[PDB]
RNA sequence: CAGCCACCCGAGAUUGAGCAAUAACAGGUCUGUGAUGCCCUUAGAUGUCCGGGGCUGCACGCGCGCUACACUGACUGGCUCAGCGUGUGCCUACCCUACGCCGGCAGGCGCGGGUAACCCGUUGAACCCCAUUCGUGAUGGGGAUCGGGGAUUGCAAUUAUUCCCCAUGAACGAGGAAUUCCCAGUAAGUGCGGGUCAUAAGCUUGCGUUGAUUAAGUCCCUGCCCUUUGUACACACCGCCCGU
């Protein structure tokens, strides 16, 4: 009876399936302005996102 | 007229060392009302000593990582024992601090001498500057040290400190320090 | 000898007590379930704690149960028999006393274990 | 009239409205002579009573406040004071005790015109302050 | 009421001895319970002038401050004010005096480990009970 | 350590200290604590209660800092 | 001369950081990746649908740091001053959050305020502004060590993990040798914010607030190998190499 039994349990404070919205990878999730991220992707793909270092 | 704050006048200090005055004044021009100008005098060189020595000294009793950035409450420490010395000497306050300066302030100390040797030390002058520091800083540490867990609270002890090392006397602890700085200087030729 | 209670009450006065002084009873647990109420998956295993009651063998303890599922119980309906409960490879075995009332079930699965013995020896000097 | 060139100390600023008034000085609602820390009207009083209190003779002075710390508004306040004292005296009135009573408040000190530049440096990561960095691991 | 000789060194709780130093507001500090804000509170709606020191310590004053203490409805405190609220192991209320009875219940150390309870076992080996996590890292105890 | 002072009301806070207060020209509470033998918070007790009564001049009042002076 | 040191005016006579070479490492990351190399993995698939334990252990060694040892002070409370920000939304309830009733403690419904300097906000804030027992202590410095109860985001708080009320004063009298870090709005004290986030900070990243005598020097004993010099090294001293 899996086809009514499938997702029966609603995740909803975790990030298992709401990771890097880039590829299977965890561990460094930010939330800031609502990236979904983690470093890495972020940090290579900064040029396109609008955020640049003059700091 | 330019009274210490309001109440100490200011014209009857004589500092008596011939030429000192310019390394120890409270009564130039830069002397306020108030010991309170926030620091803009450390931040060069020989421009320390044109500080109004109030001012140094309620900073100086202003240490030790429990007071810093608390200056208003050493402003009112300060006014404390002002007003205390006034009554205890039954003279103006400044009149025993330049006593003070002008006797703790040491003039010989010993200190590393050489390129190539370690073995011993050798007589040095401390300059007028450093020796009011180093004796403000003893003054302090006595006056810190003369509270600490007693029952006597500040505005006396530092005040205690303060007239047994601007008659001269011995038994202060600035003034045995000093005693002691002269014959460490003796003892190290 | 020694006098044991549950604050004057037992699991037949709290079966004919209601929930409203039980909750001052209560010490802070299985409250707020009622308010959010309860989900699917869990009719099941009241039925099967009762059917294993039901029929008890003379001088042999209530049979077995293994259960999966650490499920939230809000009557004392379970005092008075045994549980097998979860231990993380196999079924430990459970008797009830008047200490799970006031309790969660779950409080009884301890589970957690060292590495090994050793002290520091060759490897470790300084 | 608003002859008001700012009077500024750190991030805490001060604006004195100047006109033809009372002679009294006030400060958002409460006079100079008292004022939060309960310390610092000496530091209020030392401008007035330095250049010399008989020149208020009819001014009425409103200094309104605004930015961070009480001791940070003072040093500006009176700076603001000292601003519209020399406005109103540069607006009809001579130069000449002017300049007087600017050189002695000048040899008095210097933050009774001249606005400070200081003003709080950012702090640099891998430290715990600006300056200040962690212990060293052996 | 006010009185310049009435300093007594000892409070009666069980014919024990205590100590009778220290002043108002903090010489009711003996008592296991009282204390803290229960004292200052007991003393505060007490409708007395806390001025007075240790040697105006009258016998009224004890009397009724050991009468407040008895009972805690004398100005309507609930049972939680007090540390103990209903009883373990009974369905009392109130905290007991003296040694022997109240301490007989802090024994919480056999009866968890016949249900093999997490709880008893931690307090039958004298460990942490706020949960300070053990690596290796601490420094007392053996040195 | 060992708490243990003088708490007794008896002839130590009126007489040698009403006595030899007055005729002393510093008045602290910690200058009466320390010359008079007396315990400090008791010495300000008596000094805040002798002010009642009248009999100083003060200057300034602080927690740590209440400056007296005599006046008759 | 390049320049260095003092001085008057002047807001300012060294404001702070990101960019940073040639060339290289066998320094960490295959546990960051839908970027990847023979072995176990050939469906007997180290999580994969569901998901009920695991880096959540006790004897101790100076691993970044935490509140203190007190009277420059925790402490009834009087007065009142902040700046970066963050903020209702794709399998994103949950974000801030102006009143009535109740409820000390978190929170129920509503009229609304907010995509934004419009809404909290005038971050009324917060450190301090010293009128209260406090006096050298085991009580009020030192919640660091007990059992009960209201409960909001959390089916699942079992090591009250995290929102508090009563009781618990152990140790610490500013601490050996070796020894971090600090020149101006700096160190330092102080709270607010962003990251993680069931609403979450003893950590980190920003911000303000308060705010020094620290010396405008030398190379010690610390590294950085610049010049001269020696070399039998060039895999470059973790080299080379001699003999039993």
């Amino acid at each position: 009876g899996h086809q009514q039994l499938y997702w029966s349990h609603p995740r909803k404070f975790g990030q298992g399936s709401r990771s890097c919205r880039v590829c299977s990878n965890r561990h460094g999730l930010i939330r800031k302005y609502g990236l979904n991220m983690c470093r890495q992707c972020f940090r290579q793909y900064a040029k396109d996102i609008g955020f640049i270092k003059l700091d | 007229d330019i009274k210490l704050f309001g109440k100490w006048s200011t014209d009857d200090v004589q500092i008596n060392d011939i030429s000192l005055q310019d390394y120890i004044a409270v009564k130039e021009k830069y002397a306020k009302y108030l010991p309170h100008s926030a620091g803009r005098y450390a931040a060069k060189r020989f421009r320390k000593a044109q500080c109004p020595i109030v001012e140094r000294l309620t900073n100086s009793m202003m240490m030790h990582g429990r007071n810093n950035g608390k200056k208003l409450m050493t402003v009112r420490i300060v006014k404390h024992a002002f007003e205390i010395i006034h009554l205890l000497t039954g003279e103006n306050p400044l009149q025993v601090l330049v006593n003070a300066i002008i006797n703790s302030g040491p003039r010989e100390d010993s200190t590393r001498i050489g390129r190539a040797g370690t073995v011993r030390r050798q007589a040095v002058d401390v300059s007028p500057l450093r020796r009011v520091n180093q004796a403000i800083w003893l003054l302090c540490t006595g006056a810190r040290e003369a509270a600490f867990r007693n029952i006597k609270t500040i505005a006396e002890c530092l005040a205690d400190e303060l007239i047994n090392a601007a008659k001269g006397s011995s038994n202060s602890y600035a003034i045995k320090k000093k005693d002691e700085l002269e014959r460490v200087a003796k003892s190290n030729r | 000898f020694r006098k044991f209670t549950y604050r004057g009450v037992d699991l037949d006065q709290l079966l004919d007590m209601s929930y409203e002084q039980l909750m001052q009873l209560y010490s802070a647990r299985q409250r707020r379930r009622l308010n959010r109420g309860l989900r699917r998956k869990q009719h099941s295993l009241l039925k099967r704690l009762r059917k294993a009651k039901k029929e008890a063998p003379p001088m042999e303890k209530p049979e077995v149960v293994k259960t999966h599922l650490r499920d939230m119980i809000i009557l004392p309906e379970m005092v008075g028999s045994m549980v097998g409960v979860y231990n993380g490879k196999t079924f430990n075995q459970v008797e009830i006393k008047p200490e799970m009332i006031g309790h969660y079930l779950g409080e009884f699965s301890i589970t957690y274990k060292p590495v090994k013995h050793g002290r520091p020896g060759i490897g470790a000097t300084h | 009239q608003s002859v008001q060139v700012f009077g500024r100390k750190k991030t805490a600023t001060a604006v004195a409205h100047c006109k033809r008034g009372n002679g009294l000085i006030k400060v958002n609602g409460r006079p100079l002579e008292m004022i939060e820390p309960r310390t610092l009207q000496y530091k209020l009083l030392e401008p007035v009573l330095l250049l010399g209190k008989e020149r208020f003779a009819g001014v009425d002075i409103r200094v309104r406040v605004k930015g961070g710390g009480h001791v940070a508004q003072i040093y500006a306040i009176r700076q603001s004071i000292s601003k519209a004292l020399v406005a109103y005296y540069q607006k009809y009135v001579d130069e000449a005790s002017k300049k007087e009573i600017k050189d002695i408040l000048i040899q008095y000190d210097r933050t009774l015109l001249v606005a400070d530049p200081r003003r709080c440096e950012s702090k640099k990561f891998g430290g715990p302050g600006a300056r200040a960095r962690y212990q060293k691991s052996y | 009421l006010v009185i310049p000789e009435k300093f007594q060194h000892i409070l009666r709780v069980l014919n024990t001895n205590i100590d009778g130093r220290r002043k108002i507001a903090f010489a009711i500090t003996a008592i296991k319970g009282v204390g803290r804000r229960y004292a200052h509170v007991v003393l505060r709606k007490a409708d007395i002038d806390l001025t007075k020191r240790a040697g105006e310590l009258t016998e009224d004053e004890v009397e009724r401050v050991i009468t407040i203490m008895q009972n805690p409805r004398q100005y309507k405190i609930p049972d939680w004010f007090l540390n103990r609220q209903k009883d373990v192991k009974d369905g009392k209320y109130s905290q007991v005096l003296a040694n022997g009875l109240d301490n007989k219940l802090r024994e919480d150390l056999e009866r968890l480990k016949k249900i093999r309870a997490h709880r008893g076992l931690r307090h039958f080996w004298g460990l942490r009970v706020r949960g300070q996590h053990t690596k290796t890292t601490g420094r007392r105890g053996r040195t | 350590d060992k708490l243990n002072n003088l708490v007794l009301f008896d002839k130590a806070t009126y007489d040698k200290l009403c006595k030899e207060v007055p005729n002393y020209k510093l008045i602290t509470p910690a200058v009466v604590s320390e010359r008079l033998k007396i315990r400090g918070s008791l010495a300000r007790a008596a000094l805040q209660e002798l002010l009642s009564k009248g009999l100083i001049k003060l200057v300034s009042k602080h927690r740590a800092q209440v400056i007296y002076t005599r006046n008759t």
